[PDB]
């Protein structure tokens, strides 16, 4: 079951476009994963990055 | 339920905080939850590469340039991690604040 | 054998109906009672003043520390202390050319230089807020240090006042613009030194107080209420009445009285007392003739009716001079039969220095010395244990209170003026000697006396402090 | 002077080797040395795609 939409960006040099695209696709009806929104601070990144890449992307 | 470690400039080299971090790592391995430890970074003078290792893997929270949005993201991460809670009330906070922080800073009833 | 009775330290409300005793710690712990959505800063000055203000505002954004939080607490950041947002963007800046400063410098008498510079700042502000679409809640006048130094009233190379901010607020009063003047050396002390090589405006340890005062003044002038009083009875009105006299040459000063009014909250509704060309400065005993007394009383009663809809049950009057019989008789018959009128005089010139036997500690703040039913003393200055220091300097001096007319409990007015001493807004100190109805009195009299040409001043407080 | 990491099957899931690798990346961007980390490939069943991010 892989349906996630993955967005990679240079945090925070392209944060605005990433945020707007993530919000637009999540309001359009697409499960989109991005570093800014779903990977909130306080969460381990690289293991979750690997699991989303190799499992749900 | 959740562990909060302050990754300050002096908070990464003291023995006590490191030992508490070690037992927190042990209990988070026993509980098999990666969200147990929520690091807290408050000093800009401490670079990201000089921290102790258990703060390296987890993304340390933001509390450096401001505190209100840091508390806001800590709160929303808490309630998105589904921590059981009680309804907000500052009366308990007021009682605690009057309890500890006013123990040596109050007038006494003695003859002078 | 008499003793000194104790009055408890009054309490100030905070966010979520929380009660504390310190304004700084209560603000840092709870915050304001009512939230504002956001402020927009405006600045006038040179680009050097602009970058200095930007540096100081971003420094204020960071949590800054002091030596210890026991006396001078640390600043947790404006957002974390007030719930409002401060940013270095969307800031309206107006530049003043230093060449115009050079052109205005070589004038002979500094008074016309003061006039032209003050009018230039005034109409610059008026032009700025009358064309720019971006709303500016508070305008920050960054005056240069050499302007404050070399253009002093007695600097050596009539209704207009030589003081800069006095004339500034006086001629800005007619347009309802909350402004606050910031001295350059106050927030540029890092690069400011004396001739010897030291900062005479030193804040190497004490800048947290500066951040606290600036932040609370900015929040208060924005429109939000930082803190209020705890217990106010249903129908009590405080009237802090100004009795400060100017020395306005051969122009008839007479009585430049004004009045402050606290009724239900910390809201002050100052209505302009008359200039009153009766009793020329040879007669300066502040004896209010009945028509102006009843006019001021009617102003207070109408403000109370507008803000409360109910007739007040007791009027508290604070002043600093003795009250004659005819003035109180004029004060009586206008008031209804159900209400009560009482007058209190507060003075400093009475000497009473209470010393301590052992140790090097002063009188703890809150002691009340009662001489008679009418006369009493209140030690609003001295040591306070919540601070673990004295608010006073060397030896504190009390305020001699005395009720003239009317029947009231002396401890009631004692604790009421003690509560009134906690409402200082321009400076975020723990408390001051004179009550805030008398602390604001001299400054608002100086504001009103600098512009006779106005007739209906706004009764708010943002355009004054 | 040089960091040697065994990129085996047990060298991926284990926390300590990942921690040492993370601080190796920190010290390699401290010392501006891209050659500081020398991965060691031992297991044959592990390909070049299933290694962790800092080894790829």
């Amino acid at each position: 079951m892989r349906n996630k939409i993955f967005i990679s960006h240079a945090t925070p040099e392209d944060d605005d476009f990433t945020r707007w695209l993530s919000l637009k696709l999540i309001g359009l009806g697409y499960e989109v994963w991005c570093d800014i929104l779903f990977l909130d601070k306080g969460v381990d990144f690289w293991s979750t990055i690997e699991k989303e890449i190799r499992e749900n992307t | 339920c959740k562990f909060l470690i302050v990754s300050s400039t002096a908070g990464n080299k003291r023995e006590g905080v490191l030992k508490e971090l070690a037992v927190a790592t042990k209990v988070k391995k026993h509980l098999q939850d990666d969200m147990f430890i929520i690091p807290l970074a408050i000093d800009e003078n401490l670079s990201y590469d000089d921290i102790n290792i258990e703060i390296v893997r987890l993304n340390a929270i933001d509390f450096k340039k401001s505190w209100a949005k840091g508390l806001q993201d800590l709160l929303d991460a808490f309630e998105k991690q589904n921590v059981p809670k009680k309804p907000p009330d500052h009366s308990k906070s007021n009682l605690l604040y009057q309890q500890i922080f006013l123990h040596d800073k109050q007038a006494i009833e003695k003859e002078e | 054998m008499k003793e000194l009775i104790y009055i408890e330290e009054p309490s100030i409300l905070f966010a979520h109906g929380q009660k504390c005793t310190d304004p700084r710690d209560g603000l840092a712990l709870f915050g304001p009672l009512n939230q504002i959505y956001g402020i927009k800063s405006g600045v006038v000055g040179t680009q050097k003043g602009l970058q200095i203000f930007k540096s100081y505002l971003d420094k204020i954004q960071k949590p800054i520390y002091n030596h210890n939080n026991i006396t001078r607490p640390m600043f947790p950041g404006f957002e974390a202390v007030f719930g409002c947002k401060w940013e270095s963007q969307n800031i309206v800046f107006k530049e003043i050319t230093d060449e115009e400063i050079r052109r205005y410098l070589f004038n002979a008498s500094t008074h016309k230089r003061t006039y032209d510079l003050v009018t230039l700042f005034n109409d610059k502000i008026i032009t700025a807020n009358k064309n720019d679409e971006e709303r500016v809640d508070v305008w920050f006048v960054i005056v240069p240090e050499e302007i404050y130094k070399y253009c002093r009233p007695n600097s050596v190379l009539y209704n207009y006042d030589a003081q800069f901010h006095d004339q500034l607020k006086a001629r800005l009063l007619e347009h309802t613009i909350p402004t606050q003047i910031l001295r350059e050396s106050t927030l540029a002390w890092r690069d400011f030194k004396n001739t010897f090589g030291a900062p005479i405006r030193d804040f190497s340890k004490i800048e947290g107080h500066l951040a606290w005062t600036i932040s609370t003044a900015a929040y208060y002038k924005a429109g939000g209420k930082p803190w209020k009083l705890g217990d106010i009875r249903p129908g009590v009105c405080y009237l802090g009445l100004v009795y400060k006299k100017i020395e306005k040459s051969k122009n008839p000063q007479n009585a430049c009285c004004a009045a402050q009014m606290f009724l239900d909250n910390g809201d002050g509704t100052v209505f302009k007392g008359e200039v009153g060309p009766w009793y020329n400065p040879e007669k300066g005993e502040y004896h209010l003739k009945p028509k102006e007394a009843k006019a001021l009383l009617t102003q207070a009663l109408e403000s109370y009716k507008e803000q409360n809809k109910s007739y007040p049950k007791e009027v508290f009057i604070h002043a600093r001079t003795r009250f004659n019989d005819e003035e109180w008789n004029a004060f009586n018959e206008v008031t209804p039969k159900n209400t009560n009128l009482v007058g209190v005089t507060i003075t400093k010139s009475k000497p009473l220095k209470l010393y301590k036997t052992e140790g090097a500690f002063p009188i703890m703040r809150g002691n009340a010395y009662i001489v008679d039913e009418k006369k009493a003393f209140l030690w609003t200055l001295g040591f306070v244990p919540k601070l673990q220091s004295t608010l006073s300097m060397e030896v504190p001096n009390p305020i001699f209170i005395e009720i003239n007319k009317g029947e009231a409990e002396i401890q009631q007015v004692l604790k009421d003026i003690l509560a009134l001493t906690k409402l200082n807004y321009n400076a975020c100190i723990y408390a001051d000697g004179e009550p805030v109805t008398l602390r604001f009195a001299n400054k608002i009299g100086e504001i009103l006396t600098a512009s006779t040409e106005i007739k209906t001043p706004p009764l708010a407080f943002k355009y004054y402090i």
